[PDB]
């Protein structure tokens, strides 16, 4: 079947996903002027990950 | 002086400070493809930016002319350059065209710096002053050479700096004397590059036996050639492998067992991949003793053999499925008998290593499979740089290689190293038997005009495997003076002679201070004086192209030349 | 063409170009900030080793900028080179 | 032992003299040159080298196997034209 | 004794439990996979038993006959462990070998290799029916009626002489209801051509192999054998006895598919590089300078020859009318032309072949020839070349040379596909079916250009009409042509072809003999191409003109043409249009490949006729 | 033999020695020591092979030493083998 | 279509390896990134950031398995096999396998895949030799093979109950089991009136 859309859920990710893909950006900035990068690393990486589960659950619905 | 010994970690740390960042790639090596002392050192400097994720980018370079290319091209983003296995012998800052007043950034106080760093990782020799001294830009690593050998350079460089008539004639010609007696010196070859990067890792504290292999492959390439420089550096690679082998020993094999030992590593030819007589008939050393190329030489191997107790049809077997018996034995039967023949220099300790069950690969071995695959592994100027193109493709095979989840890729290196030695060694007896060494007085003439599977050496490195081999040959007859060779070959499509220069060394076992290679001056200054076409963009610069009908002149001056 | 036209009837080369166009529709909107039209292969991967496996000089993407010599190797975030791995510049993963 | 190899030197010269052979094999009742006959010239130059006992067919040997394989074609041919071939060919037999 | 078995077992057990190369258990792992699909055996190679332990390979190689059947029953415990659940059978485990020791020359094996595993090569002359032999004897006393068993392994036992608990001297029968058996098959091998000392008939072994590794090859077949060099008290001198090989691997050198219904035996990291093949736009480009890459020109016999190694379709009608699906071509010309040098390339690139020569043979020798047995003293029936060339080509070269007796008996192999007898009592049709690429020449020698074309040829209308392809190699003297093949052949003797042939295939100009054969064997397996509808309105519109032209030909010259048009030729460019359809892949044959096999039906046959 | 070899005109010492009690016929004897040595057998990647031996007629009038200089090559070439007209078989020559 | 046909019904090993890489591990950190009371911070979105801003050198911690792996990848971590990867512990369920023929053992839904994931990340962090762990994996792998191939022969046109089988296990039987049991209702709801 095709499964009725988590509309209320589905606005929330996509606020975090906005949300932090700015912060990463900005946290950016803060490297022109400790300052270790793992962090940015796995901020960045999660960001993948969870872009990855949602593309992977609209292209199959 | 540049970067000594002491300091290698603030020359690392400075790229890390410099050249990390999760934004961009902003490293880049420049490696010398056909060297494998820069691609073991390469293999290991690669797997630690990876490790400290620092975003880079690696181009194999064949010699000065693409070196010029791909700096022209250079992303002004990118704010460090390492150039592995070239480059101290050229002046830099002018070759590449540099001003440094167009790098320079904050220059405020006693103070400056630059939107760019040039590391050079080079074991060649004499340095060029103004890359040592004469730079803020270019930045040598040092294996000690300089405070150890250069200090009159240093002040004689300095007061001719400074000064831009007898008390001006009295001095100026003095620090020139000194700077003209400092150049006027040949070629050589002092150190692995492999092993400043991993006395690199000894100062950051990232040693592992990964690591330790890399530095053993890299610094194992030198014994051919290098001989005195292999024996300064193997005691120092014995004391690393006991410091990091761990605490078990009548261990079981297991398939996850890496071991490295220190044991019994014959001076003989692939052995543990080929029988156990192209063991003898393929080696350098070998063929050197015996006189091996003519059919006396080859009666001395089987009586040899005979003496020795093993049968033909043994010593034939490939080494896995020759007999267990044999293969324990065989330590003794060489203890006893090769004094007789005076082959009891090929008793030799090595590095073993053998992961798992796969079973055991030398150092020499490794380094001959990875030396067939930069070699062999797959309008002039579009017939020059589609052949340049598959030397720098090759390189990644042999990168490759170095990696263990690709021991198929190693083992096609160990079958074409058994193709190669065997067309060296049918091409090095057509030169013996046909007396193509021509004696000039000065230095030893062979010119390769015809013959089977000759374009095999249009490949640098395929020229110095014959040189090396007609080198050996000619080193251990006591009667020869010990001359320079050049050994040239013909390429019948771009209608060229590939020449090289070749040092003599002294027989393999006695034991005198090093020989330098001045051919890298005589073919310059005999260039520059010359109206002829030749190349001189080799980074090993005793190697140069020259047009079929321009050779003859230029023999004809270089046996005038006082240089060599 | 999210990243042979003989062969097709004119209806479906028609279609074809409509169908391109209410993808690109449904990525250039809400939902933008995942590239729809991007990898299913999940993103196990951080840094790869990439083989620049034909010659197309300085080329931009929106990340960065990369020379992509011929047979030079980068040591570079996944997510910047993919699309460059789809479109065949680039070897290794 | 021996078993020699060619240098390659030899194009022009085998290659007229295998031309020059076909063209005045023309005549009807004549001596069948064939491909198998230039092959022949290359076989007689490696048995000269054999004889000298060399590994390398030098350009004498390659006189000597043409001079053999002319000869033998001219002098196969009837008397109203072994003058002209004879006059034709000389370059060949007159060669060694 | 059986402590010392006991611990050679058990050393073998934990080999395949143990070896291990990166995460995968690859004995184990074969095991299984060989389990689920029931063929009870293993693979080992040897070089993987040399890095475990090397003194398993030591006891191995030092008395195999003793050993192996120990490694068989450590395989049966091995299996029962990894495919049944214990406390909720399997036959004995074959083992197979693979290996890399040096092969021994055929004639060089000798009193010191008696009981050791040797490798070596040659050709299979010969395989037996398969007979059995047991593994199990049920056995049953004459006199009490004890009853037992006895296993057997059969490497170098028999009935007990002692009832085992008077009794009697030979106590014990078979029950052949409770017993099991194994299939066993002999071979005959000789050895490799190029290995014949001077002056020598090639050497011949008998060998023995057992259950899997039986029917794995067939006669003509160039072999790999790994097996051990043993020896057994024939009643055929004194204190001598017969050698043979217990065969414990066979290896077929180009996957020459053995007894093969066909079946799917490629693997698809080659069925995708044939699948990217097929689809080069100059695929008959490739194929043509493919062929004899060091003779010139001959072009178009080049061209013929490609379209003989894939051959058109066959067909099977609802009348039960077998149509030919081969091609057969005739090489007609002068001296020196590269005839028998197209003739021994064919050989080699065909997957099924045979060079003969018509000198050489007979009709029976050629066909089918009745042996009588020496021991039952009954007839039999032994294939000659057209039999051993079945599903591949013959060459016949010297085609002029074979007597007229001879000649005759290929005339239904050529067309209905079988080898009828009738001789002692023996009758069959037998089927054969291959293309026959034969070489001639003319009465004269060369062909004597201003004769008549009818008085230089000596075949009969008959044999000529089996041939789809004729072509007359007419040898020309053009001095541009003679200087352009001058060159060519010197650069063949100086080596320089050598290099060149190894660059137009790294250029992709040019494909290897081993890519080739494997390319053709398996278009033969994919397609048997159709004609549209449109290709027949061109083939029928063209045959018509073909005839007429003969007509008028025949006009002239006052008689009945030598070299015939008939419809067996029109079935001959039908049979081509299906060849050009079968390189590219081709489900169906086009205008495209109609014009081409017009073309090459005019270059040969038409204009041979012409003459 | 390796001292001899380099003799300046080791070929015409040779040939002059074919048949050395037979007069004249120079072009025979030629004939009969390149055939006597031989050429070199050639393969081709496997592919092609090259006819290396050097095969000779003898055609001419009565009392000529052509069976004399056969029948010295019997005596001399390491494998020989001597057949004669209505003597020789399709088959005792080949194999049956 | 949108989605690849190969995916169209069932997961990809990668995506059964994703699945895997979201559970919580247990290691212990080579960095102090914990701040004393006398810098860059995680601000992750889909895990608790409250355990990696708190990390002592050597004292154990559980964070995501994906970021585990990433920080092993660096040498800033060392990953705590759980306890079922011990040998004493794999050999109770080798056991409790050969002992009921009837069940599969109660090993984890993951047990295959984080075995394959922490043998090749994780090499040297086993208390246990490595290779008699990769020797048990194998003889667990086998024995249930055996007794997945004993449950198809009751393939059935109402339902299956397979209780501790993997996920892995499951992935690789998906399109097997379930389409043949969907021909077995469809030629059985085929006869019904
Ligand atoms: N076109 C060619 N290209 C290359 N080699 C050739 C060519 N024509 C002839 N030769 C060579 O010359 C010889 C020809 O002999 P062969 O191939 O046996 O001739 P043939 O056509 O069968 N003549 P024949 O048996 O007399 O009717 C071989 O060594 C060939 O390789
Ligand atoms: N040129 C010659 N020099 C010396 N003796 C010769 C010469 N020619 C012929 N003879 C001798 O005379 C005889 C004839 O030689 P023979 O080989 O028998 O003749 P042939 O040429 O083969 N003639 P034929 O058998 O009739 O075809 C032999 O005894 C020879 O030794
Ligand atoms: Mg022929
Ligand atoms: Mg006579
Ligand atoms: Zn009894």
């Amino acid at each position: 079947e095709l499964l009725p859309y988590p509309h209320q859920l589905m606005k929330r990710l996509l606020n975090r996903i906005s949300m932090q893909s700015q912060l990463i950006e900005n946290i950016s900035m803060g490297f022109l002027d400790n300052e270790s990068k793992l962090p940015l690393l796995c901020m960045e990486t999660e960001l993948e990950r969870l872009k990855f589960v949602i593309r992977s659950y609209i292209r199959c619905r | 002086m540049y970067y000594g010994i002491s300091q290698f970690s603030e020359a690392y740390n400075k790229i890390l400070r410099n050249s990390s960042s999760h934004s961009s790639c902003q490293l880049v090596i420049f490696v010398s493809c056909l060297n494998i002392d820069a691609l073991c050192a390469t293999k290991m400097l690669s797997l630690l930016f990876k490790k400290q994720l620092v975003q880079s980018q690696i181009v194999p370079i064949f010699g000065y002319s693409e070196l010029r290319r791909h700096y022209s091209q250079l992303d002004d983003n990118i704010n460090s350059l390492l150039l592995v296995g070239f480059g101290g012998v050229i002046d830099l800052e002018a070759f590449l065209e540099i001003d440094p007043q167009e790098y320079v950034i904050d220059t405020d106080s006693g103070e400056q710096s630059f939107r760019r760093d040039i590391y050079v990782l080079d074991a060649h020799r004499p340095w060029n002053l103004d890359n040592i001294f004469g730079s803020q830009i270019i930045q040598c690593f040092d294996d000690g050479t300089v405070d150890d050998t250069l200090g009159e350079q240093k002040e004689a460089y300095y007061k001719l700096l400074e000064l831009d008539r007898k008390q001006r004639k009295k001095q100026i010609h003095e620090y020139e004397g000194v700077l003209e007696e400092y150049y006027s010196q040949g070629t050589t070859v002092v150190n692995s590059i492999s092993a400043q990067i991993y006395s690199l890792l000894s100062a950051i504290g990232e040693t592992n036996l990964s690591n330790l292999w890399l530095n053993i492959l890299g610094t194992t390439s030198l014994d051919i050639a290098y001989a005195q420089v292999y024996n300064r550096l193997y005691p120092l690679l014995q004391d690393e492998v006991k410091r990091l082998t761990p605490s078990s020993r009548n261990s079981v094999k297991t398939p996850d067992t890496l071991t490295l030992n220190i044991q019994p590593d014959y001076y003989l030819f692939l052995l543990r991949h080929s029988s156990l007589y192209d063991s003898f008939y393929y080696s350098n050393y070998v063929n050197a003793k015996l006189s091996l190329w003519n059919e006396n030489g080859k009666k001395r191997l089987h009586k040899m053999f005979a003496r020795m107790g093993i049968p033909l049809s043994t010593a034939q077997e490939t080494w896995l499925y020759m007999d267990h018996s044999i293969k324990r034995e065989l330590g003794i039967i060489f203890d006893k008998n090769l004094d007789r023949y005076g082959l009891q220099d090929i008793i030799r300790d090595g590095f073993v290593r053998t992961l798992g069950y796969r079973g055991s690969i030398s150092a020499s071995e490794f380094v001959e499979a990875l030396t067939a695959l930069l070699e062999v592994g797959n309008n002039s100027a579009q017939k020059l740089t589609n052949l340049r193109k598959r030397w720098v493709s090759n390189f990644w095979l042999s990168w490759d290689a170095l990696d263990d989840r690709k021991v198929e890729l190693l083992n096609r290196g160990i079958q074409l190293a058994q193709d190669l030695q065997r067309a060296i060694f049918n091409t090095g007896v057509a030169i013996l038997e046909k007396k193509l060494i021509k004696h000039l007085r000065i230095y030893r003439l062979c010119v390769l005009q015809d013959g089977p599977d000759l374009d095999l050496y249009r490949n640098p490195l395929t020229l110095l495997r014959l040189g090396n081999w007609l080198i050996e040959c000619c080193a251990e007859s006591e009667d020869k003076q010990l001359l320079p060779m050049v050994l040239a070959s013909i390429d019948e499509n771009t209608d060229t002679y590939l020449v090289a220069g070749l040092t003599p060394r002294y027989p393999r076992g006695l034991d005198k201070k090093p020989i330098l290679n001045n051919f890298s001056m005589a073919f310059q200054q005999i260039t520059a004086e010359t109206d002829a076409k030749v190349r001189i963009d080799n980074f090993e610069s005793s190697i140069i192209e020259i047009r079929r009908e321009d050779l003859s002149p230029f023999l004809e001056k270089l046996t005038l030349s006082g240089l060599l | 063409n999210g990243l042979d036209t003989n062969n097709l009837s004119h209806q479906e080369q028609e279609y074809l170009k409509e169908y391109c166009d209410l993808i690109t529709d449904l990525k250039s909107g809400d939902l933008v900030d995942i590239d729809l039209s991007g990898s299913l292969v999940p993103p196990s991967d951080v840094f790869i080793d990439v083989r620049v496996l034909k010659d197309a000089g300085e080329i931009q993407t929106e990340y960065g900028v990369f020379n992509l010599i011929k047979d030079s190797q980068f040591f570079v975030r996944q997510s910047d080179v993919e699309r460059l791995i789809q479109q065949g510049y680039l070897q290794k993963i | 032992k021996i078993y020699p190899k060619l240098h390659q030197m030899d194009m022009d010269k085998v290659s007229r003299v295998y031309a020059d052979l076909r063209r005045e094999s023309i005549s009807t009742g004549s001596f069948p040159i064939t491909v198998r006959h230039l092959e022949s010239i290359l076989r007689i130059a490696e048995s000269f080298a054999k004889m000298r006992l060399s590994e390398f067919v030098s350009s004498y040997d390659l006189d000597r196997a043409i001079k053999v394989v002319v000869d033998s074609f001219v002098d196969a041919q009837k008397v109203s034209v072994r003058r002209q071939l004879r006059r034709s060919f000389a370059i060949y037999t007159l060669g060694h | 004794n059986d402590d010392d078995n006991t611990e050679i077992i058990k050393s073998f057990k934990n080999f395949i439990l143990e070896f291990r190369l990166d995460s995968q258990f690859i004995y184990r792992d074969q095991l299984r996979n060989n389990i689920l699909v029931k063929n009870y055996s293993l693979t080992v190679n040897m070089e993987h038993l040399i890095g475990y332990n090397e003194d398993i390979y030591k006891k191995l190689s030092d008395e195999p006959s003793d050993i192996i059947p120990l490694f068989e029953t450590a395989i049966t415990q091995v299996a029962k462990r990894i495919s049944i659940l214990s406390r909720a059978s399997l036959p004995t485990f074959q083992l197979i070998l693979n290996s890399n020791a040096n092969q021994i020359p055929l004639r060089d094996l000798d009193s010191e290799h008696v009981s050791k595993i040797v490798r070596l090569s040659g050709i299979i002359i010969s395989t037996s029916v398969l007979s059995s032999r047991a593994t199990y004897l049920s056995i049953m006393c004459r006199n009490c009626r004890h009853t037992t068993s006895i296993t057997i392994n059969n490497f170098n036992v028999s009935l007990p002489r002692s009832c085992l608990s008077n009794c009697g001297p030979d106590p014990y029968i078979i029950i052949h209801e409770s017993s099991k058996f194994i299939d066993q098959q002999f071979l005959k091998l000789q050895e490799i051509p190029e290995l014949v000392p001077v002056g020598e008939m090639p050497r011949n072994l008998t060998m023995t192999c057992d259950r899997y590794l039986t029917n794995k090859v067939i006669p003509g077949t160039r072999v790999t054998i790994v097996g051990i060099y043993s020896i057994y008290n024939s009643k055929n001198g004194v204190a001598i006895r017969t050698p043979y090989i217990k065969i414990l691997g066979i290896q077929s050198d180009v996957e020459t598919s053995s007894i093969w219904n066909s079946v799917t035996m490629f693997t698809e990291e080659e069925e995708e590089e044939f699948l990217q093949l097929s689809r080069n736009p100059k695929l008959y480009e490739i194929l043509t300078n493919s062929i004899a890459p060091s003779i010139f020109g001959n072009e178009d016999i080049k061209k013929a020859i490609v379209c003989l190694l894939m051959g058109g379709s066959k067909k099977i009608l609802p009348d039960g009318m077998r149509l030919r699906g081969d091609i057969n071509v005739l090489l007609l010309g002068d001296p020196g032309t590269a005839k028998s040098q197209l003739l021994k390339f064919v050989e080699k690139v065909s997957p099924i072949a045979v060079y003969t020569s018509g000198k050489g043979s007979s009709a029976a020798g050629l066909t089918a020839s009745v042996q009588r047995d020496p021991m039952t003293r009954e007839f039999y029936l032994e294939g000659g070349a057209m039999v051993l060339a079945d599903g591949g080509v013959v060459c016949i070269d010297e085609f002029d040379k074979m007597r007229d007796e001879d000649r005759v008996a290929i005339h239904e192999a050529m067309e209905q596909q079988t080898i009828s007898i009738a001789k002692a009592g023996i009758t069959t049709v037998l089927n054969s079916r291959t293309s026959v690429l034969a070489a001639a020449n003319p009465i004269y020698g060369r062909y004597d250009d201003l004769k008549s074309p009818g008085d230089n040829i000596d075949f009969q209308t008959t044999i000529l009409s089996r041939f789809d392809m004729i072509f007359i190699v007419k040898d020309d003297h053009n001095e541009e042509r003679d200087i352009s093949i001058a060159n060519h052949v010197i650069n063949i003797h100086t080596g320089n072809a050598n290099a060149m042939q190894n660059q137009q295939e790294e250029n992709g100009s040019e494909i290897s003999i081993e890519k080739m054969k494997r390319y053709i064997t398996y278009c033969r397996l994919k397609c048997a191409p159709r004609l549209s509808p449109q290709a027949a309105e061109k083939l029928s519109s063209n045959f018509v003109t073909i005839r007429k032209q003969l007509l008028i030909n025949e006009l002239e010259s006052t008689e009945r043409s030598s070299i015939p048009i008939t419809i067996r030729q029109l079935e001959a460019i039908i049979r081509i249009t299906e060849s050009l359809a079968k390189l590219e892949l081709s489900p169906i044959a086009q205008e495209r490949h109609v014009d081409e096999a017009i073309r090459l039906f005019q270059a040969s046959t038409m204009d041979a006729a012409s003459q | 033999f390796r001292k001899i070899s380099r003799d300046r005109g080791i070929i015409d010492k040779i040939i002059s020695s074919m048949a050395p009690s037979i007069y004249g016929h120079r072009d025979i004897k030629t004939a009969v020591a390149c055939s006597l040595f031989g050429g070199v057998p050639k393969n081709v990647n496997g592919k092609h092979s090259i006819r290396g031996d050097i095969n000779v007629l003898l055609l001419g009038d009565p009392g000529t030493a052509k069976s004399q200089i056969l029948k010295y090559v019997e005596k001399t070439a390491h494998r020989a083998v001597f057949a004669t007209g209505q003597g020789a078989s399709a088959v005792g020559l080949t194999a049956s | 279509m949108s989605l690849p046909a190969h995916l169209q019904q069932t997961f990809s090993p990668e995506e059964i390896q994703f699945i895997v890489e979201n559970e919580p591990i247990k290691i212990f950190p080579r960095i102090t990134t914990r701040q004393k009371i006398r810098h860059t911070r995680w601000q992750l979105i889909t895990t608790d950031d409250k355990a990696l801003n708190n990390m002592v050198a050597m004292r154990s911690t559980e964070v995501v398995l994906w970021i585990a792996l990433l920080l092993k990848q660096q040498s800033k971590c060392s990953i705590v096999a759980p306890q079922w990867l011990t040998t004493k512990e794999l050999d109770r369920k080798i056991q409790y396998e050969k002992t009921h023929p009837d069940r599969f053992s109660e090993l984890p839904w993951n047990w295959l895949v984080l075995a394959r994931i922490l043998f090749n990340k994780a090499k040297d962090d086993f208390h246990d030799p490595i290779h008699e762990l990769r020797g048990k994996i194998q003889d667990l792998r086998e024995i249930r093979q055996i007794k997945v191939l004993k449950g198809l022969k009751y393939l059935n046109e109402s339902h299956l109950q397979l209780d501790n089988l993997s996920l892995l296990e499951i992935n690789e039987l998906r399109p097997f089991i379930t389409e043949i049991m969907d021909k077995l209702r469809e030629i059985h709801t085929a006869s019904l009136t």
